[PDB]
């Protein structure tokens, strides 16, 4: 522990919406520093979402306007991807750094695959 | 997702042995594997993880230079091949599986899917 709670894959309807759960609980201790959703390239991870202290950051064009974040909750970073292209089908790995009182970062990520149906 | 240890056994000081594990399942590429050992009255403990896609590989301090893991997408299979030797190698070896990527792959609660151990004693 911790983990990151996110399914092995996850269907869209072409051209419609899709949520990728990613869930943890949290820890007393683990102050939550940083999450980053990234895309997979082949064998590069691509971040397509950072979220700092300075607030969330679309870092690949093709997600800007179509990509958010959950973050009401605390231990719910879901992403949703709206109006779905056959090209978003890949896999996205959800990664979430914490801060102990000590300094130390704790890093976990796991990944779904998102396939677009229809 | 089932997981099954071949090899092991007692081998001398200074020699070698090579571990497999094969999964069942079709999307084994994107599964990141990993081996752990745990000796009689101690706690398992992380020994080599290979991840998906890319296939970096870690390992535990004590066994770099000393042990290498490599997976066959083809064949469901990832291999450990455990040389030089010692005493204190001696212990049962698990091989797991699990979705992280980059990360967590010393925590022992980031793999789902385990399997039952193989022994290996080094004798001096």
């Amino acid at each position: 522990r911790p983990i990151l709670e996110v399914p092995e894959s996850v269907t869209g309807p072409w051209k419609g919406d899709v949520n990728l759960p990613c869930t943890y609980d949290p820890l007393q201790g683990y102050t939550q520093v940083l999450v980053k959703w990234l895309v997979q390239r082949g064998s590069d991870p691509v971040t397509i979402f950072l979220r700092d202290s300075s607030g969330d950051h679309i870092q690949q064009a093709k997600y800007q306007g179509r990509l958010h974040v959950s973050h009401k909750v605390p231990g719910d970073v879901s992403l949703q991807l709206s109006t779905l292209e056959m090209d978003d089908r890949s896999h996205y790995t959800c990664e979430v750094t914490w801060q102990t009182p000590d300094g130390n970062q704790v890093v976990r990520d796991k990944i779904t695959e998102l396939r677009v149906q229809k | 997702v089932q997981l099954v240890e071949s090899g092991g056994g007692l081998v001398q000081a200074g020699g070698s042995l090579r571990l497999s594990c094969a999964a069942s399942g079709r999307t084994f590429s994107s599964y990141g594997m990993g081996w752990f050992r745990q000796a009689p009255g101690k706690e398992r403990e992380f020994v080599a993880a290979i991840s998906p896609f890319g296939g970096n590989t870690y390992y535990a301090d004590s066994v770099k230079g000393r042990f290498t893991i490599s997976r066959d997408n083809a064949k469901n299979t990832v291999y450990l091949q455990m040389n030089s030797l010692k005493p204190e190698d001696t212990a049962v070896y698990y091989c797991a599986a699990g979705r992280w990527n980059r990360y967590g792959f010393e925590d022992q609660d980031n793999f789902d899917y385990w399997g039952q151990g193989t022994q290996v004693t080094v004798s001096s």
